[PDB]
RNA sequence: ACGAGAACACGUAUGCCGAAGUAUAUAAAU
RNA sequence: AUUUAUAUACUUCGGCUACGUGUUC
């Protein structure tokens, strides 16, 4: 039995709109008052794009039963059957060379575009105030990968790889058809913090 | 899949973000024809290492309602402010009652929203197809934002009223500058509306817009000023689009007729109320003696 | 503390609103209010920062342009006395009270603009 | 007390909710009340807390302003009484009436969620 | 020299499991 | 320089203290 730490950050390349919480504000810690990427919405996103990667029958869109791999990776556990999510997907803190960055820099750590409603023949306008996270804002994340079966551990990081890359090119949180969620993964390490499994040859992009 | 769009703005492009600059931060300069705005946090440092706060205070906190006194350039010379002194505390210069300012990022460059460019692309989808179920369409397209753009290519201009007889409006609105070259990501979800299609259906709005709007304005100095220097009638095999505010209506006569008195109902009414017994947006350029028209630019796909 | 409803009430006139006064005449001193409301409610401390009494100093710029602007905005500067609230915030360097002056403009906005034409 | 509920059912006109009212148009209110409602849940004794006669005078103020906004809304605000229940909550201030009008909303709500077309 | 006297309702195990705060509608007209 | 000010839909769905064990010598 072992533990593996999937560790790195996510850097935000245009706005990011969680806005979990709704003049309609977002994710927002109470002991610092900065906004969080909640995990929910990290493992929603990927478990959706991974999972239709690959096959998606309409009984299989259903009710929320998937391919094997995925239903192995994040777990289901409803269908008379034994399975654990197998990644520990926690929340995003939006990071201290941030703080410091924008401190330093005199820059907000969110912005505020407006938005209109031009009605159709009636050409009326409906104002609206929106909220978003910076760019070039930065969080750190962890991963962390139980084994519970020793024969299995390459290709499910070759299956979370490809889950990043994917996500890499497409958006998060929400209005992201109108621009706004694009992320990016970098300087990603990876550990064994209990027991002696060896991480040497994995590597994720 | 996914695509990179270039856009090459033929002319003034504005994209409201709905702060009016008012009479402040500015120094228009008549003899010069360029406006300075002010950085906040120098101009009232400077204030303070050199006393000035206080005078500066009674003079703007007393209106002489005199209009050659009721400027920052007056209320700055009032003080023997040295204009190499001046030229430092401006933060970034364009070449006016009123200023409406762009929309800004997070370290205030400005980039072309997603909301924007998506609504004009909506625009001309709606006519193309009736709106074909548009709406349902939208959630499966996605189009990312602009990279920032560099303050070089900012400046003033005027809203024109282009009619038989040209009118000049009021108020100024800043705008990205003539052959500015921007990027954006598209995002396809659904292969049915191809890439080729939107560029098609884009066309054929800029075709019907000629054939409906476009061609009325002729006998006009600046109108057909515009129009050839602009080649519209090769334009016509171009792809080209109108983007954000500064754009007409109209981006059977009797029904636009119709529709157009209504707007103007639920518009004007609060101003001008000629309309209930009753105009083209361009720009005018001191420097050349050439007007454009406010909203029109390239877009290529790859 | 409801006074600027009283207030309010009183201004109804026999119908105008502050003689002349119009809810979009206010436009530019709401836009600054919640300007500073949004840079405000991002800091930690109560003791204020003081390019936030900068700004605070040019909020009063905006009061009193606006005032030279149009009669009725004088009006309703004067009366519902905007003015020595703000001096006493200025001289205050306290946030829980900057925000307390916020909800009151706010409370003026919203009742207006029930009351009205 | 249920003449929520007797008001509600007086209020299915010929169909239509309060002529044009829609339990959407109440998120601003009941996120409003609900909010209170924790914080007001967290304290221990009856005797209010000013701050929170502050919060009351707050929501008042999105009462009036929820009011102007639409005339469906004003109609619902005005018939079932919520003012001034909140007038003498604010002259009272005691925490388990405070609740107890936060079931009477509550009441209201769910009602009404099924009193739908 | 009391139908009394000794006598722990006690010991092992959780609120878990899966779920994206979403999906639409250009800060516009003179 | 003159009108809006967030809008309608959904506001937790599914699946409901077991064993040693009670009594006497």
């Amino acid at each position: 039995y072992s533990k593996i730490k999937i560790s790195g950050t996510i850097e935000v390349v245009t706005g990011l709109h969680i806005g979990g919480g709704g003049d309609s504000p977002v994710v927002r810690d109470l002991q610092t008052k900065l906004p969080i990427i909640p995990g929910s919405s990290i493992k929603g996103k990927m478990r959706n794009l991974l999972a239709k990667h690959f096959g998606l029958k309409m009984k299989q869109e259903s009710h929320n039963q998937d391919d094997e791999r995925v239903l192995r990776l994040f777990g289901s556990s409803e269908k008379g059957n034994i399975q654990r999510a197998r990644l520990q997907i926690s929340d995003a803190f939006f990071s201290e060379k941030t703080k410091e960055h924008f401190a330093q820099n005199d820059i907000a750590y969110t912005e505020t575009k407006f938005e209109n409603t031009i009605n159709r023949l009636t050409a009326v306008a409906n104002p609206r105030q929106i909220e978003r996270v910076t760019r070039g804002s930065e969080f750190d994340f962890v991963f962390i990968y139980n084994v519970d079966e020793e024969s299995q551990v390459e290709d499910d990081f070759e299956n979370i790889e490809k889950a990043i890359h994917l996500l890499e090119n497409d958006y998060l949180g929400g209005g992201g058809t109108r621009g706004n969620g694009r992320i990016q993964f970098k300087d990603t390490n990876i550990e064994t913090v209990v027991g002696e499994y060896d991480s040497t040859n994995l590597k994720i992009k | 899949k996914n695509y990179e769009v270039v856009i090459k703005t033929l002319g003034p492009i504005h994209i409201g973000s709905g702060q009016v600059m008012k009479k402040q931060d500015y120094i228009y300069d008549f003899y010069n024809s360029k406006v300075y705005m002010i950085n906040g946090n120098k101009l009232v440092k400077f204030l303070k290492r050199k006393n000035l706060l206080y005078t500066y205070q009674n003079f703007l906190r007393y209106p002489p309602k005199n209009p050659r006194e009721n400027g920052l350039k007056d209320y700055l010379d009032a003080q023997n402010v040295k204009q190499s002194e001046w030229e430092a505390f401006v933060s970034y210069s364009e070449k006016l009652n009123d200023l409406h300012l762009m929309v800004r990022d997070g370290q205030n460059k400005v980039y072309l929203p997603g909301s924007s460019i998506k609504g004009a692309i909506k625009t001309t989808l709606v006519s193309k197809y009736n709106n074909e179920k548009n709406k349902d369409i939208y959630s499966k397209i996605k189009v990312s934002d602009s990279k920032p753009i560099d303050e070089s290519n900012l400046a003033i201009y005027q809203k024109i009223d282009i009619n038989k007889s040209e009118k000049s409006m009021p108020l100024y609105r800043e705008c990205i500058d003539v052959n500015t070259e921007i990027k954006f990501k598209l995002t396809i979800e659904d292969e049915i509306y191809s890439i080729n299609e939107i560029e098609q259906s884009i066309q054929d709005f800029y075709k019907n817009y000629y054939d409906k709007w476009l061609v009325g304005f002729k006998e006009t100095k600046g109108g057909r000023r515009f129009a050839l220097e602009g080649g519209i009638p090769d334009v016509l095999n171009q792809n080209i689009l109108f983007l954000g505010a500064g754009t007409g209506f109209v981006s059977n006569r009797k029904q636009a007729k119709q529709d157009s008195f209504e707007i103007l109902t639920k518009k004007f009414r609060g101003t001008y109320g000629k309309m209930k017994e009753i105009a083209l947006k361009g720009t005018t350029n001191q420097s050349r003696h050439t007007s454009y028209q406010q909203g029109m630019c390239k877009v290529s796909f790859q | 503390m409801t006074f600027a409803h009283e207030v309010v009430k009183s201004n109804v006139k026999n119908q105008v609103l502050f003689n002349g006064l119009t809810t979009s005449k206010l436009r530019n001193l709401m836009e600054q209010v919640n300007r500073l409301y949004t840079i405000a409610f991002n800091s930690n401390e109560d003791q204020l920062n003081e390019e936030f009494i900068d700004e605070l100093e040019y909020l009063k710029i905006k009061f009193y342009y606006e005032a030279g602007r149009e009669k009725s905005v004088d009006e309703f500067l004067k009366k519902t006395l905007m003015f020595p609230i703000i001096d006493r915030v200025i001289k205050k360097e306290s946030k829980k009270f900057f925000l307390d002056y916020c909800k009151y403009f706010e409370a003026l906005v919203a009742y207006a603009k029930y009351y009205q034409k």
